């Protein structure tokens, strides 16, 4: 009911209308994640390629 | 081949629903957890509708309708008449109910009873009954779950020769398109203990449960008295009809409540489809005025009508919107 | 970019066979010159053919075999001379039907030779994607030293994808008694060094020659036209363009839920017998209902004794794509026991407008059943039958192998189809 | 006049940039060259559309977009393409192989390799902005770089660019249009690592951009161009006011405010009407009321799930078109009264109305037809929870049998980032099922 806020322009215009009232990680530690990873990738080729030299 | 899920074992109604839809050779039943379904005959409790309509290529019907809670739980039920303009407080059929919370309008209970207490006329409630409100209240607060404070309806409809107090029980069946179909055959839970005036303790005579009752059998099978019983006793005894008397306010209040929250459960324009299955009792005073005392959202069916019933639920509920290769239902107009 | 390499006279005569028909539908003659009509046969060309002097273009195919023989009948044959002539690499002895002659002794001797061709070529490539082979598992060439040949360049392209057509060998089609050994051995490689084997059973293209196609007595050619169309079928998504963006890599990771689990059902409709052109196009529905029916697969198992895990489908021709919607969802809908459950929307289809030579309508199928179980059950059971009493050993022995290696190669194949079982009933 | 940079990463992202850029340059009168006759002010300016656009002394009007994906088939199409003369080259990176539908490739393996050099890029675009408040960025949650690199992109960001806010367009995934069968596992993944590192995310549920499609276009079989030119029409609603003169969202900033209270809760439910048909014979021009009363039919909505069962914590109406104060206040009045409309006890039931004027545009030869006035809804509601309820139960499904986890752990990953990310998103389902009871 009650339109509060009004505002107007050329382009268009805007308002509000109530109804009714109430009642992050660092770089490092982004480094390291992604050579853990790194590691465990190049740990598993290893381990391939261990087992192809057997 | 339609498809189809059973997700509620203990279901005594959609279990006769499953095993008719399996002997027309055009359903089979799929395991629990597939999500790959024409039909859901779905669980009570966190019955998961975010799931529903989404996959591809699949027309997918259930059989509860999402927010109906809203009429199927009595402290809601008090709360949607209450606030609802298309009920209102001037509700006539329905019993002056509060909400009373264990330690909430404790405020407004109080008011009306003082209001009560000023000619001092008949004051009797129930939550189980009692006169005193504090003897109510602390029967309440060490409890610890949820129920709401009713007008006890102290001059009931009284059938004879017994004396007995009795209330109907009416099966609705709502389907997809918002069709509110009322079943032919009720059924009167009777008393078989007659009705005390003075003293309200005693169990069998007030209360005239499914269950409670098990004089088990003494004035009709099983405390179950049908339609036609019903009428003709009325015609007898009181010179009116089931119809005339009472059904055309049963049929005001199925119609009056449905039509209350078909905005906030209908599945019209909606990506899956609902229909339900509804129990709704009433009660009849002396004076032929019939109240409503709760609906039902899983409701338990009485033998005889099981296969009438059920039959009915798979013509015009599921075979409606999964076709196949005089009715048994009263189509409340709106 | 794909290397493929066809090793031994199965492998050489079914991947001839394959040059020969995706030629036909990229429009390449024997010559190596593009004489086609379409912008969309030349798109992605460069997955199989690599462009030489005066834009010819060159399959990119490595020839294998210790036999001089069969590589003389490829040379000579129809489509011949668009191979590359240092691409045949080979020996002069042959592997007799023995795996141990491919795998550690005569095939030892060639593989290095074979190794600087791959290697040659996988330079050339911008980005080389993977490996196909084509190779028989029951004689000793293409299974015996097809199989070091995938060890040796895992061992060279660990991060690439290598894929097999693996023909399996049946006593319906059998050369020799020691084909379950030669089987089983190449088996527990597939297991452990391939990320896709399409399992090609020479039991079931008999039964379809004989039994669908009214052929009393089948040649291998006949046998091989199954092959042919069924491996155009599976490569289509790779040789055309399409809605899917499609690649080898997504393919495996999208198919194989567990890494032993790499084993594929191929399946193709409709099934035609060489030559004679059936003149009544399909519909979709008939597409559908015949690429899943039993009849029409490649290996030699019951899908309805299995579930499947995972599904692609890909229909080729001018079609309502709406139509291929509905009725792939019909087919999941109305046999849904026969899915797993577990796995949400593992069917894909991809639609290719361009359709193979002779029809105008197909569907081909690769399908991740758990009933391949029953194609390794059943080389099992013809392996347990000899190798309980040590027959034929003496030809694997006197090649340095020992028993214990056979019983490991038993061990895993039995594994392999309980694991299989784990899933079925999962 | 504050600057806004667009991200676009993997094919969803870039070809949904596509969209909306083409569809940007349309309605500010900006050429496939760049060149902008409109404008005055020869390369330079403070205007509202400079927010979006960067000015070259030659008179270009070049996008402050950077796209990227680890292969090069798509953005090709870009550097080919009808507006190739719009972006100077370094704005286009592509990598050599793509994620291959995996996570963890795109974050972790070919993640690691190409990063330094998109964030590179993205500082070579913030270094010519007097005033960055922050960055858009579109991305699929199904493939592997849209769902890998994006969360890596997000983290980085954070680090490098921590005063400044980041708005999410997402895809998310559908069986209609799916390209992988892990697009369940990926969606978690980024959800989970994205969470904290993005202020505001506009889902789009490409199952009911689809069936909008059918249903309102008649396309049979709707293609990505079909759904990317109706997604870029609710882009460019939720974007016009940071690009055209108002006073609602006139920052990024101010997205927060209004619509996300709960900062977890970051997911508001869009809503868009209409989508009429380009050659639908005889059209009947529908009206404010309409309009407005098409923004709660589930049917118009970017995700399906049902508002009714649900609690709203914020509402904007944006406007497109003709359309008056009057008429919206008249609208919301009528609805009011005939749906379920519950807002939570600590918010205010009430609206934040945005009119524009210049009716939305459309591109010549679409499928979508001009209309006199077209409304987007912004709505944070506790419905859109359904979306992840149905999106973890598929996880569930899968992951209970450890399927296709193997080519996650393969590039790295731990088998536990996976409980850890089911883990956070069953704690966001329960701060929806608080908030909405
Ligand atoms: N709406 C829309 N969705 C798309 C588009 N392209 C792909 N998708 C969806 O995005 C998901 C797949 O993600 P993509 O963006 O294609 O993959 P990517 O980010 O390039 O990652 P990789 O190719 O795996 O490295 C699927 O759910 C597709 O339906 C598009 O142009 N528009
Ligand atoms: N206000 C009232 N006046 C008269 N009787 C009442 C009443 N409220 C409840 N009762 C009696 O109590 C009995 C059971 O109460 P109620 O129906 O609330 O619980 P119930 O929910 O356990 C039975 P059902 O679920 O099958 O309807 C009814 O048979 C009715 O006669
Ligand atoms: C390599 O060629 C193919 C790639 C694909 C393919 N390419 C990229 C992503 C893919 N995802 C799937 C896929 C395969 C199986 C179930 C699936 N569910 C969702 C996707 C999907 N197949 C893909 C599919 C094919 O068959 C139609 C191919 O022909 C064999
Ligand atoms: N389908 C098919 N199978 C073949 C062909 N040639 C041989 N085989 C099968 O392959 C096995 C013999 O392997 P082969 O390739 O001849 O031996 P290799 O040259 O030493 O590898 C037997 O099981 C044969 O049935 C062929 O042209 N087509
Ligand atoms: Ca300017
Ligand atoms: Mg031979
Ligand atoms: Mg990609």
């Amino acid at each position: 009911m009650e339109v509060i806020e009004l505002n107007k322009c050329t382009s268009g215009q805007s308002f509000e209308v109530i109804l009714k009232p109430p009642s992050d990680p660092s770089l490092e530690e982004i480094q390291k994640k992604l050579e853990a990873a790194e590691e465990r990738r190049k740990y598993q080729e290893a381990e391939l390629l261990k087992h192809l030299a057997e | 081949m339609y498809t189809f899920v059973v997700r509620d074992e203990n279901s005594s109604v959609y279990a006769e629903v499953s095993r008719l839809l399996l002997a027309t050779g055009q359903w089979k039943r799929l395991r629990k957890d597939n999500p790959r379904f024409n039909l859901m005959l779905g669980e009570r409790n966190r019955l998961p509708f975010g799931r529903l309509g989404h996959e591809p290529g699949l027309v997918q019907l259930v059989n509860y309708y999402r927010g109906a809670d809203k009429l199927c739980r009595k402290a809601s039920l008090v709360k949607l008449i209450k606030t609802s303009p298309e009920l209102s407080e001037s509700c006539t059929w329905f019993p002056e109910s509060y909400v009373i919370y264990p330690t909430d309008e404790r405020e407004v209970f109080l008011a009306a009873y003082n209001r009560r207490r000023e000619g001092r006329e008949g004051n009797v409630w129930i939550a189980l009954i009692s006169s005193e409100a504090s003897e109510l209240l602390d029967f309440i607060d060490e409890q610890g779950q949820v129920h709401v404070i009713q007008k006890y309806l102290e001059k009931p409809l009284l059938l004879e020769p017994g004396h007995r107090k009795f209330d109907i029980r009416s099966w609705v069946l709502v389907d997809h398109l918002y069709n509110i179909y009322l079943y032919r055959e009720g059924v009167l839970r009777t008393s078989s203990e007659p009705y005390n005036s003075a003293n309200f303790q005693d169990k069998t005579c007030h209360l005239t449960n499914h269950c409670i009752q098990k004089n088990y059998g003494r004035y009709e099978e099983g405390n179950e008295m049908f339609f036609e019983e019903f009428n003709q006793y009325l015609m007898d005894a009181l010179n009116t009809t089931l119809e005339n008397s009472i059904l055309l306010q049963i049929k005001h209040i199925i119609r009056s409540c449905l039509m209350c929250i078909e905005p906030a459960i209908s599945t019209k324009h909606l990506h899956y489809q609902s229909f339900q299955l509804f129990g709704f009792d009433f009660m009849v005073d002396e004076e032929l005025k019939v109240w409503l005392i709760e609906v039902n959202g899983a409701p338990a069916c009485a033998q005889k009508l099981y296969a009438e019933l059920c039959q009915g639920i798979v013509d015009v509920a599921i075979s409606s919107v999964f076709p196949l290769a005089t009715s048994i239902f009263i189509k409340l107009h709106h | 970019e794909i290397v493929h390499i066809q090793a031994g006279q199965c492998g050489n005569q079914i991947g001839a066979k394959f040059w020969e028909v995706i030629s036909d539908e990229h429009g390449i003659d024997p010559t190596g010159s593009y004489h086609g009509d379409s912008d969309l046969q030349l798109e992605r060309i460069n997955v199989y053919y690599n462009e030489a002097t005066g834009n010819k273009y060159v399959p990119r195919a490595i020839l294998v075999d210790l036999e001089p023989g069969t590589m003389d009948s490829v040379r000579s044959g129809p489509f011949g001379q668009i191979f590359r002539p240092d691409n045949f690499v080979f020996g002069q002895s042959g592997a007799g039907n023995n795996w141990a002659k491919g795998h550690y002794t005569e095939g030892a001797e060639l593989v290095d030779s074979v190794l600087d061709v791959v290697r040659k070529e996988s330079e050339s490539c911008d980005c080389l994607q993977g490996f196909q082979l084509t190779h028989s598992l029951g004689g000793g060439t293409g299974s015996g030293m097809g199989t070091l040949l995938i060890s040796k360049i895992r061992e060279e392209y660990p991060d690439r994808i290598m894929n097999t057509f693996s023909v399996m060998p049946s006593p319906k089609v059998s050369d020799t008694v020691v084909e379950p050994y030669n089987a089983t051995l190449s088996v527990h490689q597939l297991v452990e060094n391939t990320d896709e084997t399409y399992c090609i059973d020479n039991e079931a293209l008999y039964d379809i020659c004989f039994r669908t196609l009214k052929l009393t007595t089948p040649t291998y050619g006949d046998l091989n036209h199954l092959v042919s169309a069924t491996m155009s079928g599976v490569t289509t998504c790779l040789r055309f363009p399409g809605q899917l963006n499609a690649d080898l890599r997504k393919l495996a990771v999208n198919m194989v839920p567990f890494p032993r689990l790499h084993f594929f059902m191929p399946g193709f409709a409709p099934l035609t017998s060489r030559g004679s052109q059936q003149y009544r196009a399909l519909t979709v529905p008939e597409l559908t209902q015949q690429m899943f029916d039993s009849k029409n697969m490649m290996a030699a198992c019951d899908p309805r004794h299995g579930r499947y895990l995972t599904v692609a489908a890909i229909f080729r021709g001018r079609m309502s794509m709406k139509e291929v919607d509905e009725q792939m969802l019909n087919v999941q809908n109305k046999n849904s026991s026969y899915f797993v459950e577990w796995i949400p929307n593992n069917v894909k289809t991809a639609v290719c407008d361009i359709p193979p030579r002779g029809l105008k309508m197909s569907a081909t199928f690769i399908g991740n059943s758990t009933a391949i179980q029953e194609l390794f059950k059943r080389i099992s059971e013809q392996f347990t039958a000899m190798f309980r009493r040590k027959a034929f050993l003496h030809w694997y022995t006197g090649e340095g192998m020992d028993e214990m290696e056979f019983t490991e190669a038993e061990s895993n194949m039995n594994d392999l189809v309980s694991e299989y079982q784990q899933y079925q009933d999962a | 006049m504050r600057e806004c940079i667009s991200i676009h990463v993997g094919q969803a992202g870039v070809q949904i940039g596509n969209a909306c850029w083409e569809l940007y340059c349309l309605e500010h009168g900006i050429q496939p060259d760049g060149q902008m006759p409109s404008d005055k002010t020869i390369g330079g300016g403070d205007d509202s559309f400079n927010t979006f656009f960067s000015e070259t002394g030659a008179g270009k009007h070049v996008p402050r977009a950077v796209f990227v994906d680890l292969e090069p088939t798509v953005i090709d199409e870009v550097r080919t393409g009808t507006y190739r003369q719009l972006f100077h080259p370094e704005q286009l990176i592509t990598g050599k192989e793509d994620a291959a539908n995996n996570y963890a490739r795109g974050h972790y393996t070919i993640g690691k390799e190409i990063i330094d050099l998109v964030l590179d890029r993205i500082r070579k675009l913030a270094d010519q902005c007097t005033g960055l408040q922050g960055f858009l960025v579109f991305h699929s949650f199904g493939g592997g770089t849209g769902s890998g690199f994006t969360s890596l992109l997000m983290e980085r960001l954070s680090v490098d660019y921590g005063k400044k806010s980041k708005l999410e367009f997402s895809i998310y995934p559908a069986p209609q249009v799916s390209t992988a069968v892990v697009e369940p596992y990926n969606s978690i993944l980024t959800t989970h690592t994205t969470l904290e590192h993005s202020d505001c995310a506009f889902m789009v549920d490409n199952e009911a951009i689809y069936d909008i499609c059918r249903r309102n276009l008649d396309i049979e079989r709707p293609t990505y161009t079909n759904l990317n030119r109706l997604i870029s029409q609710i882009v460019s609603s939720i974007t016009a006011s940071l690009r055209f003169d108002g006073a609602l969202n006139v920052d990024l900033t101010e997205f927060q405010t209004n619509l996300v209270p709960y900062p977890r809760i970051h997911f508001p439910l869009a809503t868009y009407a209409p989508v009429i048909s380009a050659e639908k014979a005889y059209h009947e021009q529908l009206s404010v009321a309409e309009i407005t009363n098409a923004c709660f039919e589930p049917a118009n909505q970017m995700v399906k799930c049902d508002p009714r069962h649900g609690k709203y914590m914020a509402c904007c109406l944006l406007y497109r078109g003709d359309v008056v104060p009057k008429d919206v206040n008249a609208a919301i009045a009528t609805i009011k009264t005939k749906r379920s409309i519950q807002f939570v006890d600590w918010c205010p039931t009430g609206f934040k109305v945005g009119i524009n004027y210049q009716p939305p545009t459309v591109v010549p030869g679409g499928d979508l037809a001009k209309v006199q006035r077209a409304v987007c809804m912004l709505s944070n509601t506790t419905a859109i929870a359904e979306a992840w309820a149905r999106l973890d139960h598929k996880f569930d499904l899968m992951y209970a049998k450890r399927a296709f986890v193997h080519w996650y752990v393969g590039e790295g990953m731990e088998e536990g980032e996976f409980s850890e990310a089911r883990e956070d998103m069953a704690a966001l389902e329960k701060d929806y099922e608080e908030v909405g009871v």
